[PDB]
């Protein structure tokens, strides 16, 4: 805690700032792992936006996808820099169990006005860098562990 | 015929050559072949821009051994 809000990060572009470190996940974080159900991006946001510590609005997050795209698709630096068509990644961004990260966390960090931190894990479990979508510190963020590039499991800060 | 670096995920840069009459996509393949990474799951940046696949590279301002960011397209 007292550690990760004296991180200053690395602004890239966008809302996307960076930082480049070595960090031992347990003694940082307890970590919520999440099911293997195409949906961890969406439970994780879910059961970190409440005390309750449920995953159980992980639709409902989903579900905000077509109106975060209204109103910034045409500008994400990610959807740009892939030339992702609007119309086929909205079809697609809905479905149950279609994977997530990177693009939603910048979509929905500002939508919520919230602070998204994706951090990186390497084979041994030890975080070797994170992606922070927004301005908040790491104390007051949404959290994520992205395990062996294609799952997030949710973080909480310890104390 | 210009050198550049590509700084990949983990913050280490890689030397490519780039020329700027050609789209961003040929440097799309090069690092692609290179890192052995599938192009749409990854996306260049420049001082800060996001670097597009038919866009002429020279459009960007690159120089002798100026530095592009790579960006995985994280999904999980």
């Amino acid at each position: 805690v007292n550690r990760l809000d004296a991180i200053v990060w690395e602004n890239i572009e966008g809302n996307l700032s960076r930082a480049f470190l070595t960090l031992d996940l347990h003694a940082f974080f307890n970590v919520n792992k999440e099911v293997g159900d195409g949906n961890c991006f969406y439970r994780a946001l879910s059961r970190l936006h409440s005390e309750s510590r449920t995953s159980n609005e992980h639709l409902y997050y989903r579900l905000l996808i077509p109106d975060a795209v209204d109103k910034y698709f045409d500008i994400e630096p990610e959807a740009i820099g892939l030339g992702l068509n609007k119309q086929e990644y909205v079809s697609k961004a809905i479905l149950d169990g279609e994977w997530a990260g990177s693009l939603e966390a910048s979509m929905l960090s500002k939508f919520l006005d919230i602070t998204i931190i994706i951090w990186i894990v390497d084979d041994s479990g030890t975080i070797i860098s994170a992606n922070r979508y927004g301005e908040g510190r790491p104390s007051q963020a949404y959290n994520l562990c992205m395990v062996g590039n294609a799952h997030f499991d949710s973080l909480y800060i310890r104390v | 015929p210009l050198s550049i670096l590509v700084r990949n995920e983990r913050g280490h840069s890689n030397i490519y050559e780039v020329f700027l009459t050609q789209t961003v996509d040929t440097l799309k393949k090069k690092v692609s072949q290179r890192e052995q990474v599938h192009e749409d799951q990854f996306w260049l940046s420049f001082e800060g821009r996001p670097m597009e696949d038919k866009e002429l590279l020279g459009e960007y301002g690159l120089k002798p051994q100026c530095t592009v960011i790579k960006h995985l397209r994280l999904r999980g």
